[PDB]
Protein backbone atom coordinates (compact mmCIF):
# COMPACT_ATOMS: atom_id res chain seq x y z
CA UNK A 1 0.00 0.00 0.00
CA UNK A 2 1.04 3.27 -0.55
CA UNK A 3 0.04 7.42 -1.06
CA UNK A 4 -2.52 6.48 -3.87
CA UNK A 5 -4.41 4.39 -1.60
CA UNK A 6 -4.27 7.47 1.49
CA UNK A 7 -5.25 9.97 -1.90
CA UNK A 8 -8.02 7.96 -2.82
CA UNK A 9 -9.25 6.97 0.59
CA UNK A 10 -9.29 10.80 1.67
CA UNK A 11 -10.63 12.18 -1.73
CA UNK A 12 -13.78 9.74 -1.47
CA UNK A 13 -14.31 11.03 2.16
CA UNK A 14 -13.91 14.83 0.93
CA UNK A 15 -15.49 14.69 -2.01
CA UNK A 16 -12.25 16.85 -3.91
CA UNK A 17 -8.86 15.56 -5.41
CA UNK A 18 -6.13 15.40 -2.30
CA UNK A 19 -2.72 14.61 -3.22
CA UNK A 20 -0.15 14.38 0.12
CA UNK A 21 2.53 16.12 -0.48
CA UNK A 22 5.07 14.76 3.22
CA UNK A 23 4.80 12.25 5.34
CA UNK A 24 6.43 13.33 8.87
CA UNK A 25 6.47 10.56 11.50
CA UNK A 26 5.21 11.30 15.51
CA UNK A 27 5.29 9.55 18.92
CA UNK A 28 2.33 8.89 20.60
CA UNK A 29 3.34 11.88 23.14
CA UNK A 30 3.25 14.17 20.32
CA UNK A 31 -0.19 12.96 19.07
CA UNK A 32 -1.64 13.30 22.72
CA UNK A 33 -0.21 16.75 23.34
CA UNK A 34 -1.95 18.19 19.48
CA UNK A 35 -5.33 16.34 18.99
CA UNK A 36 -5.67 14.95 23.48
CA UNK A 37 -5.85 11.19 22.63
CA UNK A 38 -2.92 9.06 23.07
CA UNK A 39 -2.18 5.94 20.41
CA UNK A 40 -0.38 2.75 21.54
CA UNK A 41 2.03 3.34 18.45
CA UNK A 42 3.71 5.89 16.13
CA UNK A 43 1.56 7.72 13.68
CA UNK A 44 2.68 8.75 10.47
CA UNK A 45 0.91 12.02 9.39
CA UNK A 46 0.21 12.71 5.54
CA UNK A 47 -0.34 16.72 5.05
CA UNK A 48 -1.05 19.07 2.21
CA UNK A 49 -2.39 22.62 1.37
CA UNK A 50 -5.74 23.11 -0.76
CA UNK A 51 -6.81 25.70 -3.26
CA UNK A 52 -9.59 26.62 -1.02
CA UNK A 53 -7.04 27.17 1.94
CA UNK A 54 -7.76 24.10 3.73
CA UNK A 55 -5.01 22.05 5.41
CA UNK A 56 -5.60 18.55 5.54
CA UNK A 57 -4.00 15.90 7.74
CA UNK A 58 -3.96 11.99 7.34
CA UNK A 59 -2.65 10.10 10.31
CA UNK A 60 -2.02 6.25 9.54
CA UNK A 61 0.27 3.81 10.82
CA UNK A 62 3.60 2.99 10.14
CA UNK A 63 5.03 1.58 7.39
CA UNK A 64 3.90 -1.07 5.35
CA UNK A 65 0.28 -1.03 5.25
CA UNK A 66 -0.44 3.20 6.53
CA UNK A 67 -3.82 1.88 7.26
CA UNK A 68 -5.73 5.19 8.24
CA UNK A 69 -6.37 6.27 12.00
CA UNK A 70 -7.68 9.93 11.43
CA UNK A 71 -8.32 12.60 9.05
CA UNK A 72 -8.69 16.51 10.00
CA UNK A 73 -9.56 19.65 8.69
CA UNK A 74 -7.22 22.91 10.55
CA UNK A 75 -9.12 25.36 12.21
CA UNK A 76 -8.35 28.88 14.10
CA UNK A 77 -7.57 27.04 17.59
CA UNK A 78 -7.98 23.11 17.06
CA UNK A 79 -9.07 20.37 14.58
CA UNK A 80 -11.98 18.92 12.87
CA UNK A 81 -12.55 14.80 12.67
CA UNK A 82 -13.75 13.59 9.61
CA UNK A 83 -12.99 10.16 10.08
CA UNK A 84 -11.91 8.05 13.51
CA UNK A 85 -11.88 4.60 13.99
CA UNK A 86 -13.19 5.16 17.43
CA UNK B 1 38.65 18.39 7.93
CA UNK B 2 36.83 17.27 4.77
CA UNK B 3 33.73 14.47 4.37
CA UNK B 4 35.97 12.95 2.52
CA UNK B 5 38.28 11.83 5.40
CA UNK B 6 34.47 11.63 7.58
CA UNK B 7 32.69 9.22 4.58
CA UNK B 8 36.75 7.00 4.97
CA UNK B 9 36.72 6.84 8.95
CA UNK B 10 32.82 5.89 8.52
CA UNK B 11 32.99 3.22 6.00
CA UNK B 12 36.19 1.60 7.70
CA UNK B 13 33.67 1.32 11.00
CA UNK B 14 30.52 -0.02 8.99
CA UNK B 15 30.24 -2.18 6.33
CA UNK B 16 27.81 -0.63 3.95
CA UNK B 17 28.12 -2.94 0.80
CA UNK B 18 24.50 -4.70 1.51
CA UNK B 19 23.00 -1.54 2.01
CA UNK B 20 24.65 0.16 -1.07
CA UNK B 21 23.72 -3.71 -3.05
CA UNK B 22 19.94 -3.61 -2.10
CA UNK B 23 19.95 0.50 -3.01
CA UNK B 24 21.52 -0.48 -6.44
CA UNK B 25 18.75 -2.98 -6.94
CA UNK B 26 15.72 -0.30 -6.06
CA UNK B 27 17.44 2.34 -8.40
CA UNK B 28 16.99 -0.51 -11.10
CA UNK B 29 13.30 -1.74 -10.32
CA UNK B 30 11.39 1.18 -8.70
CA UNK B 31 11.17 5.01 -8.85
CA UNK B 32 13.69 6.20 -5.06
CA UNK B 33 13.82 9.61 -4.65
CA UNK B 34 15.76 12.00 -4.44
CA UNK B 35 17.26 11.09 -8.26
CA UNK B 36 20.84 9.00 -7.86
CA UNK B 37 22.75 12.28 -8.23
CA UNK B 38 21.30 14.31 -5.59
CA UNK B 39 21.30 11.90 -2.39
CA UNK B 40 24.31 13.51 -0.82
CA UNK B 41 23.06 16.98 -2.15
CA UNK B 42 23.45 18.46 1.51
CA UNK B 43 27.21 17.21 1.86
CA UNK B 44 28.49 19.08 -1.55
CA UNK B 45 26.49 22.10 -0.74
CA UNK B 46 27.67 22.52 3.00
CA UNK B 47 31.26 21.36 3.47
CA UNK B 48 32.45 19.77 6.71
CA UNK B 49 34.10 23.30 7.62
CA UNK B 50 31.20 25.53 6.53
CA UNK B 51 28.90 23.71 8.80
CA UNK B 52 27.48 26.25 11.29
CA UNK B 53 23.76 24.73 11.88
CA UNK B 54 22.50 21.58 11.60
CA UNK B 55 18.39 21.01 10.87
CA UNK B 56 17.50 17.42 10.53
CA UNK B 57 15.32 15.88 8.78
CA UNK B 58 13.10 12.07 8.63
CA UNK B 59 13.07 10.66 5.29
CA UNK B 60 12.92 12.68 1.36
CA UNK B 61 9.65 14.22 -0.03
CA UNK B 62 8.32 10.74 -1.64
CA UNK B 63 6.48 12.11 -4.79
CA UNK B 64 7.86 13.73 -7.97
CA UNK B 65 9.65 16.46 -8.59
CA UNK B 66 10.06 16.96 -4.75
CA UNK B 67 12.81 15.88 -2.80
CA UNK B 68 17.19 16.53 -4.61
CA UNK B 69 18.73 15.58 -1.23
CA UNK B 70 18.31 18.44 0.98
CA UNK B 71 16.09 17.88 3.87
CA UNK B 72 12.64 20.37 3.85
CA UNK B 73 13.50 21.65 0.52
CA UNK B 74 11.44 21.10 -3.30
CA UNK B 75 12.26 21.46 -6.40
CA UNK B 76 12.35 25.43 -7.20
CA UNK B 77 9.20 25.06 -9.55
CA UNK B 78 7.38 22.37 -7.14
CA UNK B 79 4.18 23.15 -4.51
CA UNK B 80 5.51 24.51 -1.16
CA UNK B 81 4.67 21.34 1.23
CA UNK B 82 3.20 22.34 4.53
CA UNK B 83 5.79 22.37 7.11
CA UNK B 84 8.40 24.51 5.33
CA UNK B 85 4.62 26.98 4.20
CA UNK B 86 4.85 27.18 8.53
CA UNK B 87 8.96 27.00 8.89
CA UNK B 88 7.94 30.18 6.10
CA UNK B 89 5.17 32.00 7.60
CA UNK B 90 7.64 31.25 11.27
CA UNK B 91 10.88 32.95 9.24
CA UNK B 92 8.21 36.09 8.06
CA UNK B 93 7.39 36.25 11.59
CA UNK B 94 10.76 35.86 13.25
CA UNK B 95 13.58 37.66 10.94
CA UNK B 96 11.00 39.55 8.79
CA UNK B 97 11.66 38.53 4.95
CA UNK B 98 8.96 36.12 2.60
CA UNK B 99 10.84 33.19 1.02
CA UNK B 100 9.16 33.22 -2.69
CA UNK B 101 10.85 29.72 -3.87
CA UNK B 102 11.16 26.60 -1.76
CA UNK B 103 14.40 25.26 -3.11
CA UNK B 104 16.84 25.67 0.41
CA UNK B 105 20.43 25.82 -1.46
CA UNK B 106 20.91 29.30 -0.53
CA UNK B 107 20.63 28.02 3.02
CA UNK B 108 23.11 25.38 2.13
CA UNK B 109 25.52 27.31 0.81
CA UNK B 110 25.37 29.50 3.67
CA UNK B 111 26.27 26.92 6.46
CA UNK B 112 22.48 25.22 7.30
CA UNK B 113 23.69 21.13 6.84
CA UNK B 114 19.89 20.00 6.12
CA UNK B 115 20.45 16.30 6.51
CA UNK B 116 17.85 13.76 6.68
CA UNK B 117 18.08 10.74 8.91
CA UNK B 118 17.50 8.43 5.73
CA UNK B 119 18.61 9.66 2.52
CA UNK B 120 16.32 7.98 0.35
CA UNK B 121 12.83 6.52 -0.43
CA UNK B 122 10.32 4.72 -2.54
CA UNK B 123 7.46 6.97 -4.79
CA UNK B 124 4.83 6.99 -2.39
CA UNK B 125 5.53 4.93 0.70
CA UNK B 126 6.73 6.84 3.73
CA UNK B 127 9.92 5.33 5.55
CA UNK B 128 10.30 2.77 3.03
CA UNK B 129 14.25 2.66 3.05
CA UNK B 130 14.12 3.24 6.74
CA UNK B 131 16.97 1.37 8.70
CA UNK B 132 18.47 -0.10 5.70
CA UNK B 133 21.94 1.65 7.21
CA UNK B 134 21.14 5.22 6.48
CA UNK B 135 20.59 6.09 10.29
CA UNK B 136 23.83 4.01 11.08
CA UNK B 137 25.85 6.99 8.41
CA UNK B 138 23.83 9.81 9.59
CA UNK B 139 24.70 9.46 13.38
CA UNK B 140 27.99 8.84 12.75
CA UNK B 141 27.81 11.83 10.64
CA UNK B 142 25.84 14.15 13.43
CA UNK B 143 28.33 12.31 16.01
CA UNK B 144 31.73 13.86 13.56
CA UNK B 145 30.40 17.22 13.64
CA UNK B 146 29.72 17.44 17.25
CA UNK B 147 33.30 15.88 18.04
CA UNK B 148 35.52 17.64 15.60
CA UNK B 149 33.36 20.64 15.25
CA UNK B 150 33.36 23.49 18.10
CA UNK B 151 29.76 25.60 18.33
CA UNK B 152 27.35 24.28 16.01
CA UNK B 153 23.76 25.29 16.32
CA UNK B 154 21.37 21.82 15.91
CA UNK B 155 17.81 22.41 15.61
CA UNK B 156 15.92 19.64 16.87
CA UNK B 157 12.18 19.42 15.01
CA UNK B 158 9.87 16.97 16.91
CA UNK B 159 10.86 14.23 19.09
CA UNK B 160 12.90 11.64 16.35
CA UNK B 161 15.01 14.27 15.66
CA UNK B 162 15.40 15.26 18.90
CA UNK B 163 16.51 11.79 20.13
CA UNK B 164 19.89 12.78 18.61
CA UNK B 165 20.90 15.10 21.77
CA UNK B 166 22.17 11.74 22.28
CA UNK B 167 25.15 12.11 19.71
CA UNK B 168 25.44 15.62 20.69
CA UNK B 169 28.08 17.35 23.20
CA UNK B 170 25.55 19.91 24.99
CA UNK B 171 28.42 21.60 26.55
CA UNK B 172 30.21 22.40 22.76
CA UNK B 173 27.20 23.09 21.20
CA UNK B 174 23.50 24.79 20.99
CA UNK B 175 20.48 22.77 20.77
CA UNK B 176 17.10 24.65 19.46
CA UNK B 177 14.23 22.38 19.67
CA UNK B 178 10.96 22.67 19.56
CA UNK B 179 7.55 20.58 18.58
CA UNK B 180 7.23 19.53 14.46
CA UNK B 181 6.24 22.59 12.04
CA UNK B 182 3.80 19.94 10.27
CA UNK B 183 0.42 21.62 10.80
CA UNK B 184 -0.63 18.76 13.56
CA UNK B 185 2.35 20.47 15.63
CA UNK B 186 3.11 24.17 14.68
CA UNK B 187 0.23 26.09 16.37
CA UNK B 188 1.30 24.05 19.99
CA UNK B 189 4.48 26.04 19.94
CA UNK B 190 6.89 26.48 16.76
CA UNK B 191 4.63 29.71 15.81
CA UNK B 192 7.17 31.54 18.18
CA UNK B 193 9.44 29.30 18.40
CA UNK B 194 12.41 31.73 16.35
CA UNK B 195 14.33 29.09 15.82
CA UNK B 196 16.33 31.79 13.32
CA UNK B 197 17.33 34.66 15.04
CA UNK B 198 18.20 32.45 18.08
CA UNK B 199 20.57 30.17 16.23
CA UNK B 200 22.23 33.87 14.66
CA UNK B 201 22.46 35.87 17.86
CA UNK B 202 24.36 31.87 19.47
CA UNK B 203 26.71 32.29 15.94
CA UNK B 204 27.17 35.97 16.90
CA UNK B 205 27.97 34.54 20.15
CA UNK B 206 30.89 32.30 19.64
CA UNK B 207 32.32 34.74 16.90
CA UNK B 208 30.73 33.22 13.47
CA UNK B 209 28.62 35.12 11.08
CA UNK B 210 24.92 35.13 11.15
CA UNK B 211 23.18 32.68 8.63
CA UNK B 212 21.29 34.84 5.77
CA UNK B 213 18.17 33.16 5.98
CA UNK B 214 16.33 35.75 3.17
CA UNK B 215 17.10 35.36 -0.80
Amino acid sequence: KNIEDLNKFASKILETEISFEESITFTPDEVEENIGEKPNRDKICHSTSLEDGRVIMLLTELEPNYTPWKLLELEEDGFKELYSKS
Amino acid sequence: MEWSQIFHDITTKHDFKAMHDFLEKEYSTAIVYPDRENIYQAFDLTPFENIKVVILGQDPYHGPNQAHGLAFSVQPNAKFPPSLRNMYKELADDIGCVRQTPHLQDWAREGVLLLNTVLTVRQGEANSHRDIGWETFTDEIIKAVSDYKEHVVFILWGKPAQQKIKLIDTSKHCIIKSVHPSPLSAYRGFFGSKPYSKANTYLESVGKSPINWCE
